[PDB]
RNA sequence: AAAGGUUUGGUCCUGGCCUUAUAAUUAAUUAGAGGUAAAAUUACACAUGCAAACCUCCAUAGACCGGUGUAAAAUCCCUUAAACAUU
């Protein structure tokens, strides 16, 4: 239950410049000398879900998992570049490098975060401006003349406000619905009452 | 008056087309006035119940 | 196609049914009869709404 | 190896290279050509190379070809008005024949572009629906909008299961 | 949902209508709002009905429509 | 009043294009994208020269400069104030007209606030919703995080100024404050570090020189153009400076002496140059090298 | 299905997942299923506030005007949406419900003051 | 398919079978919780409950929604015409 502790956890980029990295890997990618063990000639379309379960390591740990000092961080661009095509800039699928699905998702997120912060370069296409015309004189983006009701402060339509019914009409309804009536309601509050708290 | 958004779309189109005016768009309600709900309806076009007893 | 075949029974049924409706048309005295004790129409059993009682 | 001579004629790219799109008046195009001779070489090449391209862009036009019925090759178009347009293609290259018929009875580039835009009037990018018809199936796909509960669990307070429990507690 | 040929339930034979009670002041105010609202919406539906027919006629027999027809024949 | 020259003036576009330059190898540098097998054609010297001409025609369309506009003015217009709806809603409604054939700057996008006010959507709200319903390739609904000063400084360290600007054109509108902010930050970084070569043979060179002329700091660009043996460009830059600042002491001095060619640059050094002493030294050194060698 | 009778209507078609509702504004024959065959999609409504706290409605106001001009009815939720936008007048029940909510909060505020006054009597008792 | 194994004393050719990839159902063994999607042996027989009302009487609706894949090479696409139990 004791996984080894890497000295480069704080600064992962340091490992890839150290002599220890050069001796083990040289100038080749960290996945160059890895082969997957599988039945048949056509391999499964996904790699194993994960190489490490509860501090235990699988039989043939993947390039990332086999070396604990290797750290998948958006800041460790030199490691991330090994998992991106230099010519097309497409991130390799997991079977290509043989990394487990857990580390591939972690690598993809680190690559995407590195690109968004500008640490890792990518190709920016040249795109034309959205609009052919850049005028701002249409009413939609300009000032509409204020409506007469808006200047006076009245409701847009008169029936928006409560207009007291005539007394004769209130009696006409009390006769029509005699025996099934509710208490008469007066004018509603002028504004919304502040919520009690 | 016209509804608030539909009024602004009318005034905006005026300015775009070069029509300069401060006239307020107005809806005409005379052509489309509704009868009361209890107004007698057309009996000739009304249905009759069927002759199968329940 | 040409394997679609006539449906005589359906043709006979439609006409016969329509004829019976014309022969046995009900009258207003029957369709709109009412039992005032229950306020329900005997022809159809429809109970009138409460606001009409 | 694809069978036949010039198997490129049996590719969708070649069939789509045709540029002669007839006007709606054109209904029939009869091709009278001779299989032997020297002045009818362009006509024979036109039947070999160009007739497939013309039919591909004009599926509703009847192209019927007759062989060795007359001394010289010609094209006769039958229009919907009842007019008959005779073309004489003797001593004319297959490329020349295509350009001639394009000029007299071919739709212009402007007309074809207008039809394409009108065809796509009812596709809107903002519209949501299946991938076959729309870019996005649901608003959860849009950035900043509430994500799909399947991918990302919703907050408990936004769930009917939780809301029902509180109402019982009340 | 049931068809007209289905038998009615035996738990709802007793059912009778309970009409809602009516507030005189609010019922009248609401009845007037519906009449005035529905008149405004009928005026707008007519304005929209006219733009549809105007746009249709311009396309069918507008200035541009007539010129293109003759231009093609020429 | 003599009209102030504009960015799109045919005279300004001529001068800005010339100083920008062209380089078919830089303009058509290979893109890091999914690749296809190359094609091959056997061509004579005439055919090859024709193909090179078409390449220069395409490089012109590729180098079309993006618009330089003034900052838009905040939209603050209230269509209505329906107070009956106060307190009946907790969240704002944003309504967008998505009729296909309306220009985006002529669409009506309104907001119904919880207080009941019906107002027009602000510029930031307009751009967000137009991306949600008319999505543009390259643009994201929410502003990316690369445009933060710390992130932008990283791109500048990597000499990726043409990328910072290509991203600023894909995401922001030319008249937006964010667009103007990033451009003026990139142009200022190029000046301080003398990295004018990064934007040559690119569509972003014109806006950079335009910005320097208006801000009266063409000294660095002249010193760099002279040291690269591009002294016809330096003269054209001094002409553009004498065109947008006609009443400047330098422009009036060149009329008095009818200066032309290298004379124009010498006039600028004495009259209005912030660092005139260096412009003469670099200009003199260029003359010595040209005269001594040839 | 082969419908007989009915009219075109503009209504909201429910999409999304559980606890994540999303609506498509569509023009459809009234007898069709809620999420089934439609004639045209006229916009969308997302009833859940987004990151900016904004409920997003999209209206194809050119096509909406076309279908109202051809007899298309409107569902009551869609009549409410057009009223909030400003394209239609506020619906009668939108105003009535806002008045009922005002009268209902006035009672609550008054009761709280009465309770506070009753609590004040408790304070007087000490 | 980027292929592989397998006829012979041996080699080459021809040719089939099978392996490796992907998915659904069932079964054996095994298994924590959470979010989401889906739910399906059978047009065989069905206990019981519910699934269509509304409404000042007339009418309107129950012709929909929902279900199954019965029948039929049954269809697609397109043209013309006229209607609707409609708006
Ligand atoms: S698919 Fe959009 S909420 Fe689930
Ligand atoms: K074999
Ligand atoms: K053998
Ligand atoms: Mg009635
Ligand atoms: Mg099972
Ligand atoms: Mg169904
Ligand atoms: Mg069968
Ligand atoms: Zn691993």
């Amino acid at each position: 239950s004791s996984l080894p502790v890497s000295p480069y956890e704080s600064e992962p980029w340091k490992y890839l410049d150290s002599e220890e990295y050069h001796n083990r890997y040289g100038s080749r990618p960290v996945w160059a000398d890895y082969r997957r063990n599988h039945k048949g000639g056509v391999p499964p379309q996904r790699t194993r879900k994960t190489c490490i379960r509860n501090n235990k390591v699988a039989g043939n740990p993947c390039p990332i998992c086999r070396d604990h000092k290797l750290h998948v961080d958006f800041r460790n661009v030199k490691l991330l570049e090994q998992f991106v095509c230099a010519h097309t800039g497409i991130i390799f699928h997991a079977p290509y490098t043989g990394v487990c699905m857990k580390q591939h998702k972690k690598l993809t997120q680190a690559i995407q975060k590195a690109r968004e912060c500008g640490l890792l370069s990518y190709y920016v296409p040249q795109v034309e401006p959205r609009d052919a015309d850049f005028g701002t004189v249409h009413g939609a983006v300009s000032v509409t003349p204020p409506a007469p009701t808006l200047l006076s402060g009245e409701p847009w339509y008169p029936w928006y406000s409560w207009q007291q019914p005539p007394e004769r009409e209130l009696s006409r309804l009390r006769r029509l619905y005699q025996g099934n009536l509710l208490e008469e309601s007066g004018p509603p509050p002028e504004s919304m009452p502040e919520m009690p708290t | 008056p016209y509804p608030p958004l539909l009024r602004a779309m009318i005034l905006a189109e005026r300015q775009k087309n070069g029509d300069t005016s401060v006239q307020e768009p107005l809806l005409n309600l005379e052509r489309t006035r509704m009868r009361p709900w209890d107004y007698p309806a057309k009996q000739e076009t009304k249905g009759r119940a069927k002759g199968t007893p329940v | 196609r040409k394997k679609v075949r006539p449906r005589l029974i359906a043709e006979l049924a439609r006409r016969v049914r329509a004829l019976r409706e014309q022969r046995n048309q009900p009258r207003d005295s029957q369709l709109y009869a009412l039992d005032y004790e229950t306020l329900t129409r005997p022809h159809s059993g429809r109970r009138l709404p409460v606001r009409a009682w | 190896p694809m069978k036949g001579r010039f198997p490129i004629r049996r590719t969708l790219q070649y069939l789509g290279r045709g540029d002669v799109v007839f006007k709606e008046s054109v209904k029939i195009m009869t091709v009278n050509y001779n299989t032997y001779g020297e002045l009818g070489e362009g006509a024979r090449k036109f039947v070999f190379f160009n007739i497939p391209q013309i039919q591909y862009k004009n599926p509703w036009v009847q192209i019927m070809m007759f062989k060795n019925m007359t001394p010289s090759p010609f094209l006769r178009f039958y229009l919907d008005s009842g007019e008959q347009v005779l073309v004489d293609v003797e001593t004319k290259s297959n490329k020349e024949i295509m350009e001639h018929i394009k000029k007299i009875l071919g739709k212009k580039e402007e007309t074809l572009r207008e039809e394409e835009l009108e065809k796509q009037q009812r596709f809107h990018p903002g519209n949501f629906g299946p991938r076959k018809y729309c870019l996005r199936e649901c608003m959860c796909e849009v950035e900043g909008q509430v994500p799909c509960p399947g991918l990302v669990p919703l907050p408990k307070e936004m769930t009917g299961k939780y809301k029902a429990a509180l109402k019982a507690s009340t | 949902r049931k068809t007209r040929h289905d038998p009615p339930a035996k738990s709802k034979v007793g059912r009778v209508q309970t009409p809602p009670a009516v507030d005189p002041a609010e019922f009248f105010v609401l009845t007037e709002r519906y009449r005035q609202y529905r008149e405004t919406v009928r005026a707008l539906r007519l304005e929209f009905t006219l733009e549809v027919r105007r746009k249709l006629h311009e396309a069918r027999a507008g200035v541009l429509a007539e010129r293109k027809a003759q231009q093609a024949i020429t | 009043e003599v009209k102030k020259p504009a960015f799109m003036d045919e005279e300004v576009q001529r001068i800005l294009t010339k100083i920008t330059g062209l380089d078919l190898q830089k303009t058509f540098r290979p893109a890091i994208q999914p690749l296809k097998p190359p094609t091959y054609k056997l061509m004579t010297q005439a055919q090859l020269e024709e193909a090179t001409r078409l390449a220069v025609e395409a490089a012109k369309v590729r180098l079309k400069m993006p618009p330089v506009l003034e900052e838009r003015k905040p939209i603050n217009d209230v269509l209505a104030e329906d107070k009956i709806l106060e307190g009946t809603e907790t969240n704002k409604y944003v309504f967008t007209d998505i009729s296909y054939n309306i220009p985006h700057r002529e669409r009506f996008i309104v907001v119904r606030e919880p207080s009941g006010t019906l107002r027009k959507a602000s510029w930031e709200e307009r751009d967000r919703v137009i991306q949600i319903y008319f999505p543009k390739e390259g643009r994201r609904v929410l502003p990316p995080v690369i445009f933060k000063d710390e992130n932008l400084k990283t791109m500048y360290s990597q000499d990726r100024h043409a990328d910072v600007l290509n991203l600023c054109v894909a995401q922001f509108e030319p008249d937006s404050a964010e667009y103007i902010k990033v451009h003026h930050q990139t142009y200022e970084d190029i000046d301080r570090h003398g990295k004018y070569e990064l934007l040559r043979s690119t569509r972003h060179f014109g806006g950079m020189a335009w910005y320097f002329v208006n801000k009266k700091k063409i000294d660095g660009l002249l010193i760099d153009q002279i040291q690269r043996d591009l002294v016809d460009d330096a003269t054209s830059l001094v002409q553009l400076y004498h065109m947008l600042h006609p009443d400047g002491q330098s422009a009036q001095e060149a009329k008095e002496q009818a200066a032309e060619g290298v004379d124009l640059i010498k006039v600028f050094a004495k009259t209005e140059a912030q660092r005139g002493a260096y412009i003469e030294l670099a200009l003199q050194t260029y003359q010595e090298i040209v005269t001594s060698h040839s | 299905k082969a419908y007989h009778g009915g009219h075109l209507t503009i209504r909201l078609a429910l999409g999304g997942c559980t606890n994540r509702p999303f609506y498509r504004i569509v023009a459809a024959h009234n007898k069709c299923p809620r999420d089934g065959r439609f004639v045209e999609q006229l916009g969308s409504y997302d009833p859940l506030p987004n990151s900016h706290g904004e409920k997003l409605v999209a209206l194809n106001l050119d096509r909406i005007r076309h279908w109202i001009g051809c007899g298309a009815h409107l569902s009551k939720p869609m009549e409410k949406l057009l009223g909030l936008s400003g394209f239609f007048p506020l619906h009668p029940m939108m105003i009535t419900n806002a008045e009922r909510l005002r009268r209902r909060r006035a009672r609550e505020v008054l009761l709280a003051s009465q309770k506070a006054e009753s609590e004040a009597k408790e304070t007087e008792a000490s």
